[PDB]
RNA sequence: UGGAGAGUUUGAUCCUGGCUCAGGGUGAACGCUGGCGGCGUGCCUAAGACAUGCAAGUCGUGCGGGCCGCGGGGUUUUACUCCGUGGUCAGCGGCGGACGGGUGAGUAACGCGUGGGUGACCUACCCGGAAGAGGGGGACAACCCGGGGAAACUCGGGCUAAUCCCCCAUGUGGACCCGCCCCUUGGGGUGUGUCCAAAGGGCUUUGCCCGCUUCCGGAUGGGCCCGCGUCCCAUCAGCUAGUUGGUGGGGUAAUGGCCCACCAAGGCGACGACGGGUAGCCGGUCUGAGAGGAUGGCCGGCCACAGGGGCACUGAGACACGGGCCCCACUCCUACGGGAGGCAGCAGUUAGGAAUCUUCCGCAAUGGGCGCAAGCCUGACGGAGCGACGCCGCUUGGAGGAAGAAGCCCUUCGGGGUGUAAACUCCUGAACCCGGGACGAAACCCCCGACGAGGGGACUGACGGUACCGGGGUAAUAGCGCCGGCCAACUCCGUGCCAGCAGCCGCGGUAAUACGGAGGGCGCGAGCGUUACCCGGAUUCACUGGGCGUAAAGGG
């Protein structure tokens, strides 16, 4: 009464750029793994489906559109992959990306190409691509009868045998011999497949050499001991809607696709400090790592997680490191195709949800409640990329909102609410367009809340050009509390980033000691709402070189003002210059599509600094306006189709064209 | 927990000798032997006069800090003599005396109460057969405190036991070395025990 | 999802639709009765009405009627029966009335 | 067997008097710490809404069948499968689903409390007593056949059993009207008339067991009434039409405008009616010297309500929490023709909130329904779980050990402090190990007996391989508040009306026991502090226990 032997087990994920088939990929695989019948949504994350003799576990999300991230955190998790591929788009600008954030992580993944039924759907133009763009190192592994509009059957080189699909219903399927012509074709790619394979099993190597042929047997070997490496990625395909090359794809997985113990360890930390692999043994401390909450109508918060060690126990009490807090987990869950199956407990190595746990959010690390109290790794840093002026219009919404975030913010750690430290407004962290987007309805909508979409202001400074030097009287001379305050100052333009500097240019004393602190707490005060728009006006040397007093009159707030006053007013003489925010920008980007990159910048009030390439592609920096640097990404991704990345940093303040200066004066 | 910590502090404060230690207290060194003074940095100044209050602290300070025994357990035990039919003076120190703890030193099996709770504890002491490990038990009149067997020949016992011969004990407690017994005679009484200590006080202490 | 005490239900039907009916034939007749016993059909409503009497203590068996339930009914039937024959009528048969 | 005060109006005084503080108490929450265990206790807010599971059933010894496993097979082989019995499925009928469990919304009231009245009544089951169980008819499910359906199911025929229904009988005897008798609100008789009983199973089979029928009593539980007691507001003063009474009817188990009809003008109110707020009541709880004040969690009694409203059916009982009908609101499936519902049961989800737990084990015991029993059901209950929430107990060590290391702090630099504290020395050994290991459980049942007493005998543990015991056995968690006075506990350095403290009086403006740190000290200790709320202090609403010439207060 095994049923669990762990080398039997898939946990496999469905990746890809858009379009493509992913999801409906899965509700398909869901359907002949689980076809049962017998006379006896991808509803929550990840799911449970039979494919002889084999659990697989599916989490189809992916997407790639703009905001990855999540499908890197799946693929930590995760051990196998399938990189949907469509067929018919074909001058694929963006087959990529999905990809080179695979290996990114390091994980094995087999590719499939969904639509050979549909227009300019090619296999090869393919291969002609995954080895081109990308350039891993595929390997054919079928050849479809009929190409797109004439797709029938399919042909597995690797065990020279042909398939047919007589509708797209999913029923009429077969094994019909090659047809009369394509089999010289094959042949040779069944050659080359073993001669692939060779590359690994030097048994399959010589038996070539001498003229005998590898066993079916010692031959998926190679090709699985070659993915598993990262080297090499069987190609497969068929139409996932008409039902074709799926259930040989399933297939597929298991005689190539990894199993949780052919997968290197997950490392975590001592309390103190010092790594160390974490065994799926399902004896060892428990250590489980979770990855996505989830609020049920019908249970509530789901925790779904991922062992790795020990084994979980329905109705136990486990140990959160992260938030040191102590769970009582009461229920295991495993999610089937359509109902829930209720299990018992959890294997290493195994994927479900938990029901219980309050402070488990993501990315938690749950060993047992006595267990060396460890913690994963996880540690992933996806920052934004686009944010958003909102302004809940009246300070009614304004509320609706603050819940809004309040509970949008643990449903999506995937963001950040920000609230501009100086002026109310406040910026809506995304990752891409749609992202903050598709929010602005939930946001909107399941929060009623509506509000209004500018975009953000920027943090502009006061100065001056020349340096001036007026008089700070004050004096009220009318019959018994004088008021008698007076000084002269030097006023200054310092360099941009230069500061706050005063003088005490006063030379015995014409103006007593106790006043000072004072006049500068006046004049500190004053250079707040400038003379221009009423910023922060900065960079400048202050200098205190003169001024009287009365010996009854003056009092400590006369100083204040005169100061106040002379502050107030030199910044007005020396004619005032709006300096703004000068950023520092690096796009990544293949000299490709650089040539309008640069331009594009160009013509966004920025002036280029360099370009010392990187990767396989090449870096651009310079400087920029925020004004006109705002929503850069829809921008970058633009003139780049997806290949383009940048980041930004502030740098220093300077001085508008004028032509900006009277546009200001609002 | 019973306090932990310096003792031969309290022994002086309370500027009133005590025997928290037990032996060593009575060599010159008591602490209080060689400076009679409270403790801390100030300690020896001229002293200004206590209010009312201090008084009467001082005074619960003291009989409590005797019996050594949480502030916690001494209020429950005289709140229980108040409402207890007889005198309550007598009374509250009537029962203070029967912990077993005490009973124990009382009787010598411990050099000071500071032990006799720890042997309590690790039953090396017994009640009528079934050993105590709560030295919060109240003995009843005509009880039999001995010293367990596995323990009798332990050091400690031993010595202990030892200079009992000789050492009387409280005219309500009748001790044979021999068997390491000793009954409970009668409930001890008000100048059977000779204490430093001034009850009156302590009651109007309870009594705001 | 459902219980097997509608069998309880079902049953509360039946009954209440038995008596139901036993009810409201005791009703018409006591009616008939008492009706020439006024009207001055001296025996022939003795005689209904002693028919009515039968039909009434034999509900009360039942769970129809009751305790006085019958009684009550009958010390106001024969009551006010022979207080409307004594409309000039003489008790004729020897129906229920007691002499 | 019981009663404490203190700070603050002034230059000073005395009075009056407010404010303030110490005490207790908590279903608590919050801060910083947090080791074990026992018994308690844990939605106080949204009576807001709620996925899922389980919370009520059971009798074959009431009855006829369907299906399935046994006997024997009907027939010559399975066939039209009959027969006796034990599972089953639902249908009958029998009881039980009205107890138990939840909750406090409503309610200021015969709801509650108490103490009484029923010549105004009821009571299934259970005891005791008396007499019976005589005949006949009769249908409907189940079932078969047939139709409509996505579904829930539904419609039409036709059979048939019973402890199902129904007629006739006999009436120990009971029900009515009438007459007389006792009695005294309708209570007991008594004669004439009239009306009414019943059921059958099992076995060992004219005798038991379990039932049935009627009548009388016992018991238990109720229904209804009545006196008294049951909050704030007169800046609510007048209220009343089924209204108050009456007669006759209805209605009921029974009294009664509880209802109807008709007559009479009456019924209530400063002894506070009416109107408006608030609240479930009590045993009790906390405080208090006491009176008195507050209070009503868990536990026990009673009531009320089960989405909001209206209603009746069945029935001993209900206007029924997991029953039903209608209005309305919400929740869901849909083949969109129509279905299914009600967690204030247990547990949990969500929302709300400062906050209140596991979709846990067991029917082992207790207790409840059904059964002759075996036995079945039982989130009732018996346990476990999480939580310093409370209480009680226990531990982080004990005895030695310097005219007294170090470090650190104060210093008049002589020295003073921490401090027997450490060190170091011996000794005991929580935890934790192997081992042993319960009480709760003795009946129902079965056998002798006489299926009575009594005697013997067997099966029975969720907690639990837990408690607890014996052997081994390592020095093995400390915090938190405070140090001007009330108030125990003081110095150094910072700070310079700043920053900050703060319950009150008040501290801070370059030497602050009142800020902030340090050393030291005090209190208490798995706790310590804060914040809410109630009593006390407050004789500060004064009955006990106060006052009014000028303090507040004599009405022209
Ligand atoms: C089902 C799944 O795996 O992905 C689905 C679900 C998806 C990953 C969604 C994209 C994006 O909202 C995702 C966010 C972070 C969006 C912001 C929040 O709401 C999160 C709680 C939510 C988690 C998953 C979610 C909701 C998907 C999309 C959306 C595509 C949108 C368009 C217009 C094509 C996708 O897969 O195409
Ligand atoms: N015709 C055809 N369309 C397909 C096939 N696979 C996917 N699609 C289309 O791909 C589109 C998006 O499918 P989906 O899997 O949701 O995209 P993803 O979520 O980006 O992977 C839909 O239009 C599908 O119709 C296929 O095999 N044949």
């Amino acid at each position: 009464k095994v049923e669990y032997d762990l080398k039997r087990l898939r946990n496999i994920g469905i990746a890809a750029h858009i379009d493509a088939g992913k999801t409906t990929t899965t509700e398909r695989i869901l359907y002949y793994t689980g076809r049962i019948h017998k006379i006896g949504t991808i509803t929550a994350a990840v799911t449970t489906c039979f494919w002889k003799d084999h659990r697989i576990n599916i989490i189809d999300t992916p997407g790639h559109v703009d905001f990855t991230i999540e499908v890197e955190r799946s693929m930590r998790v995760l051990d196998g992959a399938i990189v949907v591929f469509d067929s018919s788009q074909g001058v694929e600008p963006q087959s990529e990306t999905v990809w080179r954030q695979a290996e990114k992580y390091k994980v094995p993944r087999i590719a499939f190409a969904n639509k050979m039924d549909k227009t300019g759907a090619d296999l090869w133009l393919v291969i002609r691509t995954m080895q081109e763009r990308l350039g891993a190192r595929p390997v054919v592994m079928q050849l479809p009868i009929g190409r797109e509009d004439t797709f029938s059957g399919i042909i597995d080189v690797l065990r020279m045998k042909a398939y047919t699909y007589g509708n797209d219903l999913g029923t009429d399927i077969r094994e019909i011999p090659i047809p009369e012509e394509y089999l010289d074709q094959a042949r040779e790619y069944h050659e080359k497949l073993v001669e692939v394979a060779a590359d690994f099993d030097e048994n399959i190597m010589l038996k070539y050499l001498e003229g005998e042929e590898p066993t079916e047997e010692e031959l998926v070997a190679a090709i699985r001991k070659g993915t598993i490496d990262l080297k090499i990625t069987p190609v497969f395909l068929g139409s996932a809607l008409k039902n074709k090359g799926v259930q040989l794809l399933l297939d597929a997985v298991v005689d190539y696709l990894p199993s949780p113990l052919d997968i290197p360890p997950i490392k975590g930390t001592t309390p103190e400090g010092e790594v160390v692999e974490i065994h799926p043994d399902p004896n060892g401390p428990l250590a489980a790592l979770a990855f996505k909450i989830m609020a049920d109508p019908y249970v509530g918060r789901l925790t779904f997680i991922r062992v790795y060690s020990g084994t979980l126990t329905s109705g136990s009490y486990v140990y959160n490191t992260t938030k040191g807090r102590k769970e009582r987990v009461a229920r295991l869950l495993r999610m089937h195709a359509n109902h829930r199956e209720e299990v018992e407990e959890l294997k290493a190595g195994d994927l479900g949800a938990v029901v219980g746990l309050k402070e488990t959010i993501t990315g938690d690390t749950l060993v047992g409640e006595d267990a060396p109290r460890v913690i994963l790794e996880s540690i992933e840093v996806p920052e934004p990329v686009i944010d958003v002026a909102i302004e809940p219009k009246t300070k009614a919404d304004q509320e609706k909102l603050s819940q809004a975030l309040a509970r949008l913010a643990e449903e999506d750690p995937t963001f950040r609410v920000s609230t501009h430290p100086e002026t109310g407004q406040t910026i809506i962290s995304g990752m891409g367009e749609l992202h903050l987007e598709i929010i602005v309805d939930r946001l909107k909508r399941e929060f009623k809340v509506d509000a209004n979409v500018g975009k953000p202001q920027v943090a502009y400074r006061e100065t001056i050009t020349k340096p001036v030097d007026v008089e700070g009287k004050f004096i009220r001379q009318t019959g018994g509390r004088g008021q008698y305050g007076h000084v002269k100052i030097k006023v200054e333009p310092l360099p941009r980033g230069s500061g706050f500097e005063f003088v005490n240019a006063i030379v015995g004393g014409v103006i007593p000691k106790e006043y000072i602190p004072a006049v500068q707490k006046g004049i500190e005060e004053a250079m707040q709402s400038g003379p221009l728009i009423g910023f922060p006006v900065v960079d400048i040397k202050v200098t205190l070189y003169d001024g009287s007093y009365h010996e009854v009159d003056s009092s400590e707030m006369a100083f204040k003002i005169a100061g106040s006053m002379a502050i107030k007013e030199a910044v007005q003489k020396g004619d005032p210059v709006i300096l703004e925010p000068i950023m520092r920008v690096e796009v990544t980007t293949p000299e490709e599509y650089m040539g309008d990159v640069i331009g594009d910048l160009n013509a966004r009030r920025g002036q280029i600094l360099g370009m010392e390439p990187r990767g396989n592609a090449q870096v651009i920096r310079a400087f920029v306006p925020l004004a006109e640097m705002f929503g850069y990404a829809t921008d970058l991704r633009s003139k780049t189709q997806g290949r383009g990345s940048f980041v930004m940093f502030f740098d220093h303040y300077q001085e508008v064209p004028k032509q900006v200066q009277e546009k200001l004066i609002k | 927990g019973r306090y932990i910590g310096p003792v031969c502090r309290l022994c002086r404060r309370e500027g009133v000798k005590l025997y928290l230690k037990g032996e060593r207290c009575y060599s010159p060194k008591c602490a209080m032997e060689r400076r009679p003074y409270p403790p801390g940095q100030h300690g020896q100044k001229r002293a200004r006069r206590p209010s009312d209050y201090a008084v009467r602290l001082r005074e619960k300070q003291k009989l409590r800090r005797i019996y050594g025994i949480s502030e916690r357990q001494f209020r429950n035990l005289f709140e229980e003599a108040s409402k207890k039919k007889g005198v309550t003076g007598s009374v509250f120190l009537g029962l203070l005396e029967s912990r077993l703890d005490n009973v124990v030193y009382r009787l010598g099996f411990a050099v000071s109460r500071r032990q006799a709770r720890q042997l309590v504890r690790h039953g090396h002491i017994t009640v009528n057969g079934r050993r105590v490990d709560l030295p919060s038990y109240r003995v009843r009149p005509g009880d039999e405190i001995a010293v367990a067997e596995k323990s009798r020949n332990l050091e400690l016992i031993r010595q202990n036991l030892e200079a009992m011969k000789g050492r009387k004990v409280g005219p309500w407690l009748s001790l044979d070395v021999e068997g390491m017994k000793g009954k409970f005679l009668r409930l001890p009484d008000r100048e059977d025990l000779a204490l430093p200590v001034n009850e009156q006080l302590v009651i109007e202490f309870y009594s705001r | 999802r459902n219980l097997s005490a509608l069998k309880r239900h079902r049953q509360s039907l039946k009954r209440r639709l038995r008596n139901k009916a036993k009810k409201s034939a005791i009703k018409t007749l006591s009616k008939k009765a008492i009706q020439l016993a006024q009207e001055g059909k001296a025996e022939e409503a003795l005689k209904i009405m002693r028919k009515a009497e039968s039909l009434i203590d034999k509900a009360a068996k039942g769970s129809t009627l009751h305790k006085n339930a019958a009684a009550r009914r009958k010390s106001r039937l024969m009551r006010k029966v022979r207080q409307l024959l004594e409309a000039a009528g003489a008790p004729l048969i020897g129906g229920g009335l007691s002499a």
